[PDB]
């Protein structure tokens, strides 16, 4: 038989000479009887064919393929733990995917290695279908049907072999936790066995640590306990007989770095055995190689453990490269910032050698940027030449700008806003900009605040600040309160250390002033200025041009500079006036942010921050009333208002405002409430003592690519705000603030809600305590 | 959208909404076309109109992918000389983008990634299609190319010469030398190797580079 | 400069005093890239010229420089080992 | 609706390297000529014909 | 958490309920934390006329059995170590041969408790603790421990007659292998689905038969167990794989003279021909020495919590951890009768000893069964 023409009936996805092809005898070949059952079976070789159905008509071979191509689609169903894609990775693991060569011959392997994948997880009991079935014309769809009954847990650890060391402790060493209490409610469960391999390391490093230097685990017996769950295992180890470090032998190509070396072989001889010291005194002369240039630093030991006398002797056999390693570097990820930005926030230089430190302490400032996503390298070695290491500076960049919110009339009440924004870097060109103004009815705020953070190589910050409130409170825009004021802030960042950096600047400042009220604390101050208008009404005014002196300094040794976790950064600032200035005064404080990790893993952070501050004048003055200290509502004593935090004035008694309205804005006034109302804002003291204490919770229902920048937070919110100078008689029948125990409570959660254009605080914190004159809205939303 | 129709018909829509601007659909035909029928006459054509919505709609690691895609479907295609050229003009678009260049921000000292890249698939059309209506256009990229890779290894010569790391500034300068002669800034990179030649008291291999400078004064 | 903080600049491939006894006039590349490697600077146009410079810089104090040039022949064969110091 | 700014909003993009210009050539005098070309950086200058910039094709 | 975390599969607690032999307890002897919840092989016995009882975390009890009150009781939850009062632990079951009751415990420690008091009549501690309760036999502790250990010791002082290694596990496939004595031979089961038979004299295998599957690749469920103790009719081992599989073989040679590689079992009896058992399922069946001829089958247990089946009172008798025993037609697969005595529950071997039956349940301990 030789076949005149092959019927190649059925055909999809593949084509008809690919399945010719596949035929062993072609339209014209000769034709065997097997070779017709071979082109049965080859063209089963695509694997997209369902029957094959080689028939000859004498030798006039009809191949009536049934086919099995593109699996359109696959379904999945009761995976309410198990991720899909790991179950498409499953598929992907057998070889089959959405659009794939169908095979229904795999369908109990795929739902057993789909059990051996629920398996892995820590379950076995749990239901598995591939369910094929069909799409367009010979298409299919792999539907799959999970009923997951129970996982497995920790339950038991039996440990037979161990002689001196209690169990309790180790599982306290292990992360085979086990007891979530009801009434003693504590930690959590669920084993796996990937925490289990380190948890026998949890063991052994205690052990090697104590000196027990034969240690080692005998077998392990995990109970295959019949309910589908349990986990019982028994462990035989053997103990390891403790033993003594006595004695350093360090030797081999020392690089004349020997006795550098012998102070990181400092030991006490006898003292029982701890491998993990010796390992990572290692490390310090791999470190020590490596501040010395030498990226190659071979640095093996041999604790001869000697077991007559139960002690250890440390060989060390040591290798370093060359110096020169630093070559040249290069910096990635910079597709729209600049590169020498990076690379001057760099210390290691190219044409020496291996500074160890100094790339990462580079990274370290990279890691204080901030206007990062990632911070890490590429440290590439170069073949040729031991003086040929190069650094690729891969690193990420994140999001830039973020719009301040409180605007809003309905955009209907007149011409009155608010703004707000940061410019971050100025896309990376090296301006970090925030701008904010509001021009109202009640106001006309003007502001911008830029650096060149880098004014020249050092770090000198250009730091560029202006102002102008036309603050223009109304009633009929005059009669409320007046307050033109406008001015400059340019000052500069200086090198101290290199985790220690000074602030230094001037001021300008001109209030203008008109229709002034009759609380004592202005008047107090403004009779401190030797200033004694009218009080019964708003007529007064105020022309002031302060002329201060700016001052600061700033600790880093915090880790970001934008989701940090680890580390503090002091923030001393204060001002003081000069000969010529219109009030004779001082303002200084000191802000803190310490990050103390409760979860060394960073799951949980101790978040200290709290806020001081003091100011008064220089003699003969006062400091200004609008220069005193406030909070509640968005401040570290938050669910309460804006400025309700603090000291409570009272109004002289008082007419009209030069015509206080009908009614509205009681000021003591003629108009509602004469003589002698007060003001129950926080009109603030010339002591500042504000506090929040954060603690950094994960959040595990959230989809953790995104929540990982996400910081939820829980406090406590306390404070204190009082004046120094507050009087005990005009505030005899009122709120005395002359008490620094001024001291408000709130509690709460705040939601960092990390969005494309910065991320978003938003915190419902509860007033537990509120003091004298404080008002509260719990809920507020904030950037 | 569009399932398992004629192909011509989910092809004409996709040459629909590509001349609609729905690039964003028109992908979705020409993947709905290769989704059902990636066996399709115009499946390369497919690949071509597939970037021209990837690039029409700005997909440029999607029509990167598809670049890929036409060498993993069709590797001995002619119409690599878009394809190659498309290599390049993803890469050329995907290395640097940002809205200050109204401003006249320079970008060339931003990070050359994919302009690197960029450097390879422009010169791999004029290399291997070397006749192709997109290979006059890719060397012109290519004149840039070695210029942009000019002032970013320019711009950090600068920031040696600033930070004083001499070997470093004549490590920048000699890369800056030895790739491109044809660059103004590697001649204004001249005197600052030898100036750091002049630091590191190379002041004689400094008048060597100062004779170069009398030389590359025109 | 009224500051007397500067932070300090640094420059290495440079030889130590043990680098120079390694080589001699006569000693190949390779003899002195045996012993010394080869340096982060040679002569691009001119001959075999390894250039080992050292520099630093103190905080309002003078910067120190140890130049030590490895001047050798077009075979490489070591002519002159051109110490330079500051200034 | 927009006043030297462009309506109908889109996203920068670039073509400037077709749009740009080489620069001056080394012209080093004896022994100061370092070889000063490494990789495509010798771009493989060819042009068989067709349209260049925005006037080239896209299919 | 109440109305969130709901996922379960098919379970059921107890259909066909009878009382046709109105069952009852002989007595009610409840001892305290005795065989609990925890999977563990620790059950009793019944001998001497005396409840030989025990918590597995407290008091190792006797009581008298004719009321269950008590003969003597001791606490082996050990009072110092390196654990310091940790509690009793009994990984082998209450094994009371001669004047010590043995107990393989979870310190993989063997303690002969001598039986008029409960004093330690020996200690010796075994490789691995009693995954199989201790064959006290022929002077030979024959026990296969967790390890897939067959240690021997002396009954009289613990004096170690061998320690072999039987068919290994691959994590700790819990294959109850029960060392027996047949033939002068150590027969034992397995834990890789296998079995074999090693000499009684020194562990010296006389043979090693892998029957069939286990985890790894023909994996079985975390639910396998499977006890795969020999039942030798002596030229013919009667004995289960690791997935439960049945089997009739060779003793001198291990050559399989049938099995069933159908059977999926977890309890067996071989009474006589009628191959009485229990499957995965919990499903009972009546097969013969032959094969797989089914004799009679029983899906009124089906997804039970069972125990072990015996022939006591004319019925199949089998508790479960449900609390109910189960009087199974032993014609036919029915309850002739059924008894919750407990709710804590059974998943020791029932004992029909000193003409009693015996169960320790699991906290709602021991009672004497009867009809």
């Amino acid at each position: 038989f030789v076949v005149k023409d092959i019927h190649f009936e059925g055909l999809q996805r593949v084509a008809v000479g690919a399945a010719l092809l596949s035929m062993p005898v072609r339209t014209g070949d000769t034709v065997n009887d097997e070779d017709i059952s071979n082109t049965i079976r080859a063209l089963f070789a695509t694997g997209n064919f369902e029957d094959v159905r080689v028939l000859r008509d004498g030798d006039t071979l009809l191949v009536q393929v049934k086919e099995r191509p593109t699996i359109a689609s696959i379904t999945f169903s009761g995976n309410k733990s198990v991720k899909d894609d790991m179950l498409k990775q499953n598929l992907e693991a057998s070889g089959v995917r959405v659009g794939e060569s169908l095979d229904r011959t795999t369908i109990a392997d795929i739902e057993k290695g789909l059990e051996d994948f629920y398996y892995s997880v820590g379950k076995y009991s749990a239901s598995v279908k591939a369910v094929v079935t069909p799409l367009p014309r010979n298409r299919v769809d792999l539907k799959l049907v999970f009923q997951e009954g129970v996982s497995a847990e920790i339950q038991q650890i039996n440990i037979v072999g161990n002689h001196a060391f209690t169990t309790d402790e180790l599982i306290s060493h292990f992360q085979l936790r086990d007891e979530v209490p009801w009434w003693n409610v504590v930690g959590d469960r669920k084993y796996q066995k990937q925490k289990l391999a380190g948890d026998l390391e949890t063991l052994r490093s205690y052990y090697l640590d104590r000196g027990y230097a034969r240690f080692n685990i005998d077998s392990t017996q995990v109970s295959l306990t019949p309910d589908k769950k349990g986990i019982y295992v028994t462990v035989n180890i053997t103990e390891g007989d403790q033993y003594k470090l006595s004695g350093v032998e360090v030797s081999g190509n020392l690089a004349g770095h020997s006795a550098e070396i012998e102070q990181l072989t400092k030991i006490e001889p006898g003292e029982l055995y701890n491998g993990t010291k010796v390992t990572k005194m290692e490390d310090d002369i791999k470190k020590l190689l490596g501040r010395y240039g030498y990226a190659y630093p071979r640095v093996q030991s041999m604790p001869e453990i000697n077991d007559a006398d139960k002690t250890v002797k440390l060989r060390v056999n040591v290798d370093a490269g060359n110096r020169f390693y630093v070559r040249k570097i290069r910096f990635e990820g910079n597709d729209t910032s600049k590169d020498a930005v990076l690379r001057r926030e760099m210390r290691q230089m190219e044409g020496a050698w291996l500074g160890s430190d100094l790339v990462d302490q580079g990274k370290e400032r990279l890691n204080r940027l901030g206007f990062f996503e990632t911070v890490d390298t590429d440290t590439q070695r170069v073949p040729g030449s031991p003086d040929q290491v190069d650094v690729v500076y891969k690193v990420k960049e994140r999001n830039t700008g973020s719009f301040n919110f409180g605007i809003g009339y309905g955009t209907e009440s007149g011409v009155s806003f608010q703004a707000g924004v940061q410019q971050d870097n100025w896309l990376g060109t090296g301006y970090a900009v925030g701008i904010n103004g509001t021009k109202n009815d009640y106001q006309t705020y003007a502001e911008l605040s830029v650096t060149n953070p880098y004014f020249t190589v050092d770090g000198v910050s250009l730091g560029g600040r202006l102002f102008y409130n036309d603050f223009q409170a109304d009633d009929a825009d005059l009669s409320d309160y007046t307050n033109k004021s406008y001015g400059t802030d340019v000052t500069l960042g200086f090198p101290i250390n290199e985790y220690n950096s000074l602030r230094a600047g001037l001021g300008y400042v001109h209030n203008s002033l008109s229709n002034m009220q009759p609380q004592v604390a202005m008047w107090r101050y403004l009779y401190s200025m030797g200033e004694h208008p009218s009080t019964s009404d708003q007529d007064n005014s105020f022309k002031t041009d302060d002329f201060t002196f700016n001052y600061g300094w700033t600790y880093n040794k915090l880790d970001r500079g934008y989701f940090p976790t680890d580390g503090s950064r002091v923030n001393l600032t204060g001002k003081v006036t000069i000969p010529g200035s219109d009030n004779e005064y001082y303002k200084v404080t000191l802000d803190t942010a310490t990050y103390v990790p409760i979860d060394d893993d960073h799951k949980w952070v101790v978040l200290g921050r709290t806020r001081w501050g003091y100011g008064d004048g220089l003699g003969g003055k006062e400091m200004p009333f609008y220069e005193n200290f406030y909070a509640g509502g968005s401040s570290t004593v938050r669910g309460f208002q804006s400025n309700t935090i603090g000291p409570k004035a009272v109004y002289f008694p008082h007419q009209a405002s030069n015509y206080d309205p009908d009614y509205d804005y009681e000021c003591a006034t003629q108009d509602g409430a004469k003589d002698l109302c007060k003001s129950d804002d926080a009109v603030g003291g010339n002591a500042m003592a504000v506090a929040s204490l954060e603690f950094i919770t994960p959040t595990p229902f959230i989809s953790d690519k995104y929540a990982n920048s996400v910081r939820t937070s829980f406090f406590w919110d306390m404070g204190t705000v009082w004046d120094t100078n507050w009087d005990s008689s005009q505030y005899s029948g009122y709120p005395d603030y002359s008490d620094p125990s001024n001291i408000r409570m709130s509690a709460g959660i705040a939601l960092q809600w990390m969005s494309p254009l910065g991320p978003l605080v938003f915190s419902y914190a509860q007033p537990f305590k509120k003091y004298d004159g404080d008002k509260a809205e719990q809920f507020q939303f904030n950037i | 959208e569009v399932p398992d129709n004629p192909p011509n018909e989910i092809y004409a829509t996709a040459q629909q909404k590509l001349q609609d601007g729905n690039w964003r659909q028109a992908i979705t035909q020409l993947e709905a076309l290769d989704n059902r029928y990636p066996f399709g006459p115009y499946s390369q054509q497919v690949q071509l109109d597939l970037i021209y919505a990837y690039y029409k709609n700005a997909d440029l690691p999607l029509a990167q992918a598809a670049i890929d895609r036409f060498i993993r479907l069709n590797p001995t295609h002619p119409n690599i000389d878009y394809v190659m050229y498309m290599r390049g003009l993803t890469n050329m678009a995907l290395d640097d983008s940002a809205l200050q260049g109204f401003f006249g921000v320079d970008r060339s000292d931003r990070d050359p990634q994919h302009a690197r890249a960029a450097f390879s698939d422009f010169s791999k059309l004029v290399r291997g299609y070397p006749n192709s209506q997109y290979t006059t256009d890719a060397t012109k990229r290519l004149v840039f190319l070695k210029d942009r890779l000019a002032k970013y290894e320019y711009s950090v010569a600068e920031y040696y010469t600033e930070r004083g790391a001499w070997v470093a500034v004549v490590n920048r300068v000699e890369g800056m030398l030895r790739d491109y002669p044809d660059t103004q800034a590697t001649r204004d990179a001249l005197p600052l190797m030898e100036n750091a030649y002049r630091q590191m008291q190379m002041n004689a291999q400094a008048e060597k580079v100062a004779k170069i400078i009398a030389a590359n004064s025109s | 400069e009224r500051v007397v903080y500067r932070p300090d600049i640094n420059q290495g491939n440079y030889l130590t005093a043990n680098d120079v006894s390694k080589i001699r006039v006569g000693m190949t590349q390779q003899q002195v890239a045996y012993a010394l490697g080869t340096p982060l600077m040679s002569d691009p146009f001119g001959t075999n010229t390894w250039f080992y410079v050292f520099r630093q810089q103190p905080g309002h104090e003078g910067v120190t420089q140890q130049t030590l040039t490895l001047t050798f022949n077009s075979s490489g064969v070591l002519t002159n080992i051109d110490n330079k110091p500051a200034l | 609706c927009s006043s030297d700014s462009r309506y109908k909003r889109q996203v920068s993009g670039d073509e400037a390297y077709l749009e740009a210009a080489p620069l001056a050539e080394l012209h080093a005098p004896a022994g100061m000529i370092l070889p000063v070309t490494s990789g495509d950086y010798a771009i493989p200058v060819t042009n068989g014909s067709g349209a260049v910039g925005k006037a080239l094709d896209i299919r | 958490l109440f109305n969130s975390e709901e996922d379960v599969v098919k379970m059921s607690p107890l259909p066909t309920v009878e009382n046709q032999f109105t069952p009852t307890t002989a007595w009610s002897t409840s001892v305290g934390s005795g065989i609990g919840n925890f999977y563990s092989n620790l059950h009793p016995a019944l001998a001497d006329n005396v409840v030989y009882a025990a918590d597995r975390a407290g008091l190792v009890k006797a009581l008298n059995a004719d009321d269950g009150k008590e003969i003597w009781s001791v606490s082996l939850a050990e009072k110092d170590g390196w654990f310091s009062k940790e509690p009793a632990l009994l990984s082998g079951g209450v094994t009371v041969s001669g004047g010590h009751v043995y107990i393989g415990s979870e310190k993989a420690q063997v303690y002969a408790l001598n039986t008029s008091d409960g004093t330690v009549a020996w200690q010796t501690k075994v490789a691995g603790e009693a995954l199989s309760r201790p064959v006290v036999s022929d002077g030979l502790v024959l026990i296969h421990t967790s390890n897939g250990q067959l240690q021997a010791l002396n009954e009289a002082d613990g004096a170690v007659k061998w320690t072999v290694n039987l068919d290994m596990p691959s994590l700790s496939l819990r294959g109850e292998s029960a060392p027996t004595t047949a033939f002068g031979a150590a027969v034992v089961g397995g834990d890789n689905g296998r079995v074999s038979a090693v000499l009684m004299e020194q562990g010296q295998m006389i043979w090693q038969q892998r029957i069939s599957q286990a985890t790894g690749s023909t994996e079985i469920d975390r639910l396998s167990d499977v006890d795969t103790t020999p039942v030798v009719v002596n030229g013919v081992v009667f004995a289960l794989a690791y997935n439960g599989n049945l089997t009739a073989l060779d003793l001198r040679s291990g050559q399989i003279m049938w099995k069933r590689e159908l059977g999926s079992v977890n309890d067996f009896i071989v009474d006589g021909n009628r191959i009485y058992l229990v499957d995965q399922n919990d499903r009972v069946m009546a097969l013969t020495i032959d094969g797989g001829v089914t004799l009679w089958t029983q899906s009124d247990l089906l997804h039970r919590l069972l125990t072990s089946p015996v022939l006591y009172n004319g019925n199949l008798v089998v508790g479960d951890s449900e609390g109910y025993l189960h009087w199974i037609n032993v014609e036919d697969g029915r309850f002739v009768a059924q008894q919750k005595v407990d709710s804590s529950g059974f998943q020791t071997e029932p004992v029909a000893a000193d003409g009693k039956l015996l169960i320790q349940a699991k906290d709602g301990t021991v009672y004497s069964i009867t009809r």
